[PDB]
């Protein structure tokens, strides 16, 4: 379902082929409760050549 | 089954690889580091030199080195660089044999 | 077009499966379940035996 | 002779036959917290364009957004809900119900 809109300056650009100034987090899966009581499909983001 | 042969004569224990033009050298952590833009490669080795002519009695590997390092001196740096001294000899990580 | 048919192909698996997982009973317990809770404890008396 | 060769492949053989690793990884999939965006290509001009063309050094300021990373703590209750009145081999026929919840200030310091 629709949310709403962004602007291309509201995400920020990973310019260069080289940059080390990014935060990232470690990622904490919050799992639905569906995937286990009636055994329904994750998402995982578009398909990679693996 | 196949047709037998006597066993074929010996050969110089190192062919060369490559002849490098311009290779950097420099100190780091007592190890020397080697790099250029001609190969990704970067060779690291212990800063004592290695005696080659204790082994290369037959000059097969002395006497080429010599021969490529006049030639390439020849065609790009005999105008405008100056040689600094004699050959040196160094054994690499992963069985290498660098003539610098 | 090599992912979009691919993303075709599961999705037709997963209508398969469906298929054979369940069964026409399913339907009629459901259809009788829904009737009998709708009367309480009375319903679940007599819904118990007849299932 | 051949001593010379035969030291020569003994140290080439130990300089080789050494010891070395690298470590494994653990990759958890990203949830969303943290995305960015790529570069694209542009019109390209078939010739000059501009006037008064001149040559310099340059240093690009950005805006500095500050961020600030710390440690949290969640606390919550699943709950799952179905009719096993029908018994366990026909109560799959009536479904389930279910629901996520938050956890109340007392239960945190008095339990948890």
């Amino acid at each position: 379902a629709y949310s709403h809109q962004l602007s291309r300056a509201d995400i920020t650009t990973v310019s260069t082929f080289i940059d080390l100034n990014i935060t990232m987090l470690e990622d904490h899966e919050f799992v639905p409760l569906e995937v286990y009581t009636r055994h329904e499909i994750k998402d995982s983001g578009l398909l990679d050549y693996t | 089954a196949w047709d037998w042969v006597p066993k074929r004569p010996s050969v110089c224990t190192m062919t060369k690889w490559q002849e490098v033009d311009e290779m950097l050298r420099s100190e780091y952590g007592g190890s020397f580091r080697f790099s250029s833009d001609a190969i990704c490669t970067t060779f690291t080795t212990n800063l004592t030199e290695y005696p080659l002519s204790r082994v290369d009695l037959g000059d097969c590997i002395g006497k080429d080195a010599r021969d490529a390092m006049d030639r390439i001196f020849a065609r790009r740096y005999n105008a405008t660089h100056i040689k600094v001294g004699q050959p040196q000899y160094y054994l690499a990580n992963g069985g290498f044999l660098i003539a610098y | 077009e090599v992912q979009r048919r691919v993303q075709l192909h599961d999705l037709r698996f997963a209508d398969i499966d469906t298929v054979i997982h369940a069964d026409a009973n399913a339907a009629m317990f459901a259809g009788l379940g829904a009737f009998f809770e709708g009367m309480g404890d009375l319903g679940r008396a007599v819904g118990k035996v007849v299932m | 002779v051949a001593a010379g060769h035969a030291t020569l492949r003994e140290h080439l053989r130990d300089i080789k036959a050494e010891n070395t690793d690298a470590n494994f990884y653990v990759c958890p999939p990203p949830t969303g917290a943290t995305v960015v965006q790529f570069e694209q290509p542009r019109r390209c001009p078939t010739r000059p364009e501009g006037q008064n063309y001149t040559e310099g050094i340059a240093v690009v300021f950005k805006e500095n957004i500050a961020p600030y990373k710390f440690k949290a703590t969640m606390y919550y209750k699943d709950v799952t809900v179905s009719q096993v009145w029908f018994g366990h081999r026909y109560s799959q026929f009536m479904g389930i119900f279910e629901d996520r919840a938050p956890v109340p200030f007392e239960e945190v310091i008095d339990k948890i």
